[PDB]
RNA sequence: UAUUGGCGAGAGACCGAUAGCGAACAAGUACAGUGAUGGAAAGAUGAAAAGAACUUUGAAAAGAGAGUGAAAAAGUACGUG
RNA sequence: GUGCAGAUCUUGGUGGUAGUAGCAAAUAUUCAAAUGAGAACUUUGAAGACUGAAGUGGGGAAAGGUUCCACGUCAACAGCAGUUGGACGUGGGUUAGUCGAUCCUAAGAGAUGGGGAAGCUCCGUUUCAAAGGCCUGAUUUUAUGCAGGCCACCAUCGAAAGGGAAUCCGGUUAAGAUUCCGGAACCUGGAUAUGGAUUCUUCACGGUAACGUAACUGAAUGUGGAGACGUCGGCGCGAGCCCUGGGAGGAGUUAUCUUUUCUUCUUAACAGCUUAUCACCCCGGAAUUGGUUUAUCCGGAGAUGGGGUCUUAUGGCUGGAAGAGGCCAGCACCUUUGCUGGCUCCGGUGCGCUUGUGACGGCCCGUGAAAAUCCACAGGAAGGAAUAGUUUUCAUGCCAGGUCGUACUGAUAACCGCAGCAGGUCUCCAAGGUGAACAGCCUCUAGUUGAUAGAAUAAUGUAGAUAAGGGAAGUCGGCAAAAUAGAUCCGUAACUUCGGGAUAAGGAUUGGCUCUAAGGGUCGGGUACGAUCAACUUAGAACUGGUACGGACAAGGGGAAUCUG
């Protein structure tokens, strides 16, 4: 009575989205989530966990501002505007 | 012999989902959920239920 | 929803402002043993509640909607 | 053609279950044009669809039964398969009478015909036994009366 | 479920508009490898979990 | 002086789609698990769609023709096979 | 990074087996028409059945996520088929002051001040903390500085079943509705105007009293009540349902019978008047003790009695409201589809069923949550009229009530089980007969008729049975089956912890029909009875039959001991 009739009482959830990863990992009881968490400030990573970081990391995602530091870093981060030339 | 049902989400049998079955103009019967019943108040030295003032439930 | 027995309390109740409307209706009904009679219902519609009255005596029915304002938008039946 | 929803429309409309409206097997090309319930609305009208009167539960071989145990038969011993307590419980059968031994004496004691000092012993003894009904209270009521009477 | 919260129907929102095939003028464009929706959906073959 | 990260360059007696990073592709994707995590497969028509007008058989997929093409022994089940 | 046949090698592909095992639980399908190229399976009709109201019905919670609904459509999926579909393609659909969330707290979770710990963080939840804002004054620069007075509670999260402001009826859709539409209400917050009330005795009068009412000032602070509560038993009352009578409609049966069989006859929220057990008040002062419950408790700490007051669960009447809903009839018509009439009436009954409720009673070394919130009382701070004020807990008037969820399934196909799996999965409603029965068996409403089919009827299976004579000889062992069984009446042993054993053991009866007897309700007696109405319970008698009768269903085998708990 462990297998597929017990099976059928699993209606409850465990765990629900969090709100900084989207990822269904947020256990409801402990308000915590078991993949980057809710509470601390630290997203919860470790190396033991290689490929864990490599979903995770910087570059991964948008990176809509660090898309364009590289590039405003070689200009030397100016101020101001480009005036006028021919044609 | 017409059977009826809950009109909230609540399909428990609980104390605040009472149920008295009422016939409507529309000829068929149909449940309505009846609040729960006024105490009387009751007298702060001897405790019983002193008479002249009406029983509501305590926001009416 | 509530029943005016003042016929005079009635009439002060038309002129309350906020009664636009009205209606008579009648029905047939029968005077406790036998024969039909007409019974009629001033119904006016306040901003709250609706006041009904009704008349047994058709004849005093006819002296009241003569007593009725010239502005009450009365619908009969 | 496919009047399934016409089926299920019609159930609605009407008021009845799907197993009682019947649709013309020879109207099927006006039904199938019924996709409203304004539609189906009118083909009730004009008799495409009807009502499919409810199937008879008669309840005459019952009435026949039950008139003969109002006559007294089918109560033998035979007929019986609860105990005396489940028929009939003896405390119901103890409420009656006894309901009816005070009402009696509570009828006799303000019409006058018996007194309060007669009631109360009348009242505790009705309680016990000895008056297994109303005539058993009454013949009792009439002797004791007329005994007090005798020994006045 | 039936009586949700608002985060829980935001997520359906998304996944219903992306129930559909692919626009069929996708495969006629130049170097175009996309043959089909290869992240179409069915509720009764893969549920979403949330 | 260090530098398996970041950014920009240059290379190689390296691997050549079961190899090389897990991923040459909408790849940390689809999918699995309550979760931590696990985690694929999948590149090649042709120089160019010129991706088969039209006829016939068939309910239709399609067939037989006809056609395009250097080649359908290249027909979106496509290099060779 | 160099040669493969092996590593139960790795990955990918492929055979024999083999068109084989099989596609056999959940009673069951058949005829015709339509459609289509094609129909065992789609649709319509007819018939036969089933679930049998602890449903195969009507709704929901969790979960799913669009499966809901329409149109088109059949390559794959529906382990046969398919024109069908929970499939494929395209769209449509979820409307709220009142239903929930939101607010409150529960078990608990958890910051802050602090204190640990190298640290991730841990403890702790009012702590060894200088913990926070309430009603008005003072401004007539003018904005709110400052002046009296109090309050000290010391985060926050935690229930879509607990607590809780308030909405019902009718109609409408392809799919929504307590959400839209028509009518009719209520609540909260807010301004507010008029009337009523009060006032020259300033802050109402009446009643002996319980207390009454259209109102009838009351801050700080304090007290109290409601929220706020177990379980079982019987009784009373109500609601709905069931049963039944007359009448007004319709439908069925009609060889013969049947004043017959079936069916419609309904009244919401809200509001005004009235309505009760309990409780209380006045008069009176009781032994010859009285009242009274189904259940034995009450009375000089004031009974019985006479007269009253209240709670308004509940019911009756009226408004809402017949104009709605229902059942019919008569005319109209390619039409949107109409139009016009009636009737919608009065009862009866109960150990009935479900449910709510009241007064009680039993039980506990078990006495069966909290908080938000609301009201009252005490207090009398304070403001108050007479040439004119005071009041907005009385009546009417005016404005607004946000956000989010709302479709559908809820399971032998929408959830979880690798799946369209005989498994699992919380709950409400709940008809008739038999019968003690929510058992089994049959039917009404509602819903299905789904599960690969056709033909034969070998062996061996699986499920169900029956057997002459014997009766456990079978077997480790009466395993399996049989026998018994309901009710009524009789009769019951050893032993016992005196409660039991005990349905001990062991016997008899049981149908149908026709009668008999007993068990009741209400009405009028000035200060012995009779009319009438309505129950199913028990006992007995005659007759009757292929000795049958708990006639199906349902339903104990029993005893004498030993070991052991």
């Amino acid at each position: 009575g462990k297998g597929t009739p017990s099976f059928g009482k699993r209606h409850n959830k465990s765990h629900t989205l969090c709100n900084r990863c989207g990822r269904r990992s947020f256990h409801v009881q402990k308000k915590t989530c078991s993949s980057c968490g809710y509470p601390a400030a630290k997203t919860r990573s470790y190396n033991w966990g290689a490929k864990a970081k490599r979903r995770h990391t910087t570059g991964t995602g948008r990176m809509r501002y660090l898309k364009h530091v590289s590039r405003r870093f070689k200009n030397g981060f100016q101020t101001g505007s480009a005036s006028k030339a021919s044609a | 012999a017409q059977r009826v049902t809950f009109r909230r989400r609540n399909p428990y049998n609980t104390r605040s989902n009472k149920i008295k079955v009422v016939k409507t103009p529309g000829g068929i019967l149909r449940a309505q959920h009846v609040k729960k019943l006024a105490t009387r108040p009751k007298c702060g030295d001897c405790g019983s239920a002193l008479q002249g003032i009406s029983t509501l439930r305590p926001r009416q | 929803a509530r029943e005016i027995t003042d016929i005079k309390q009635f009439l002060e109740l038309t002129r309350r402002a906020d009664v636009k409307t009205a209606t008579v209706k009648i029905n047939k009904k029968l005077n406790k043993a036998g024969k039909p009679f007409r019974q009629t219902k001033f119904k006016v519609r306040g901003s709250s509640s609706l006041y009904t009255l009704v008349i047994n005596d058709a004849g005093k029915a006819k002296k009241l909607i003569q007593s009725l304002p010239p502005t009450l938008k009365v619908n009969r039946l | 053609a496919n009047l399934r929803t016409q089926k299920r429309l019609a159930a609605s409309v009407v008021g009845v279950g799907k197993r009682k409206v019947w649709l013309d097997p020879n109207e099927t090309s006006e039904i199938a044009q019924a996709n409203s319930r304004n539609a189906i609305r009118k083909l009730v009208k004009n008799g495409t669809i009807v009502k499919k009167a409810v199937t008879v539960h008669s309840k005459s071989r019952t009435r026949a039964h039950a008139q003969s145990k109002r006559e007294g038969r089918h109560s033998g011993y035979g007929k019986r398969k609860g105990t005396r307590e489940a028929r009939l419980p003896s405390q119901v059968v103890w409420i009656r009478r006894l309901r009816v031994l005070r009402r009696l004496l509570a009828k006799y004691r303000d019409a006058g015909k018996i007194d309060k000092h007669l009631y109360h012993v009348l009242y505790k003894e009705s309680k016990g036994n000895a008056f297994k009904h109303k005539r058993a209270l009454v013949e009792h009521i009439i002797q004791a009366k007329a005994d007090a009477q005798r020994e006045k | 479920a039936a009586q949700k919260s608002f985060r829980i129907k935001q997520k359906m929102a998304k996944a219903k508009k992306q129930n559909r095939p692919l626009p069929q003028w996708i495969r006629l464009r130049t170097n175009n490898t996309i043959r089909y929706n290869a992240k179409r959906r069915n509720w009764r073959r893969t549920k979403m979990n949330i």
